[PDB]
């Protein structure tokens, strides 16, 4: 399976179409807060 | 020790000198002990925390290193990428190895200066009247109170009223 993604800008649409080997999307994603983040990595756990 | 006051003329510390960094040791008929003057302890002080300050903020603006990730199919950028980021580090550990190794070198031979020239000003003012030992000692020949000590400590020797007394000494002697 290889699965895709695009970004959809407010009033914007996106259309699908297919006959066949289609993975319809379930749930989209809002974007609702942008700011900064980062993905590390690590094996840690929580502290608290 | 480029200036030599540091060993050289002074070799041995004083460890009951705990109020300041530079003073004077006064042997006199009223007794003995150890004082500050703090016109030399306060420069030093003042110019030893805007050096420390300063190595802090010259030291603001750094490279900061930020996660990439690649998909197993493009290595040149992956390579690039980690050569780039740890070659920035080794450029930066070398700036702050580097600079403090310098101003190590800049603290003490500053130190050096002040206690010489703390030195030099006394020896300017006390001339004639003293004899130089070696070991920065000054025997002087009048017989005032403990209040010339503290004249020597505030700067102010006033030369003619003492020199009388002293070539007085200086023809007793020869
Ligand atoms: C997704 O839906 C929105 C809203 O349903 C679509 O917005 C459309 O935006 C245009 C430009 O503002 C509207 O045209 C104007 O409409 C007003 C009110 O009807 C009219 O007085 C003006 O003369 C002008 O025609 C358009 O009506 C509006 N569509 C609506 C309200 O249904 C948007 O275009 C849609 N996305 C895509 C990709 O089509
Ligand atoms: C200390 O030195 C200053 C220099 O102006 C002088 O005014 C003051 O009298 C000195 N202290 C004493 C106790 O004489």
């Amino acid at each position: 399976m290889e699965f895709f993604w695009t970004i959809l800008k407010p009033n914007d649409a996106i259309n699908f179409e297919s006959n066949g080997n289609f993975i319809a999307p379930e749930y989209a994603y809002k974007i609702v807060k942008k700011g900064d983040s980062t993905i590390m990595k690590s094996e840690l756990e929580y502290g608290n | 020790g480029l200036f030599g006051a540091i060993a050289g003329f002074i070799e041995g510390g004083w460890q009951g000198m705990v109020d300041g960094w530079y003073g004077y040791h006064h042997s006199n008929e009223q007794g003995s002990g150890y004082a500050a003057d703090k016109e030399s302890t306060q420069k030093a002080i003042d110019g030893v925390t805007n050096k420390v300050n300063s190595i802090i903020d010259k030291m603001n603006t750094q490279f900061e290193a930020v996660g990439r990730e690649f998909n197993n199919l493009e290595r040149r950028i992956e390579n690039l990428n980690k050569k780039m980021e740890d070659g920035f580090l080794d450029v930066w550990t070398y700036n702050a190895e580097l600079l403090v190794l310098m101003e190590n070198e800049r603290t003490l031979d500053f130190h050096d200066s002040n206690v010489k020239n703390l030195y030099d000003k006394v020896r300017l003012q006390l001339r004639d009247n003293a004899k130089e030992l070696g070991n920065g000692c000054f025997e002087f020949y009048h017989k005032c109170d403990n209040e010339c000590m503290e004249s020597v400590r505030n700067g102010t020797y006033d030369y003619p009223q003492y020199s009388e007394e002293a070539r007085l000494k200086r023809e007793e002697i020869s």
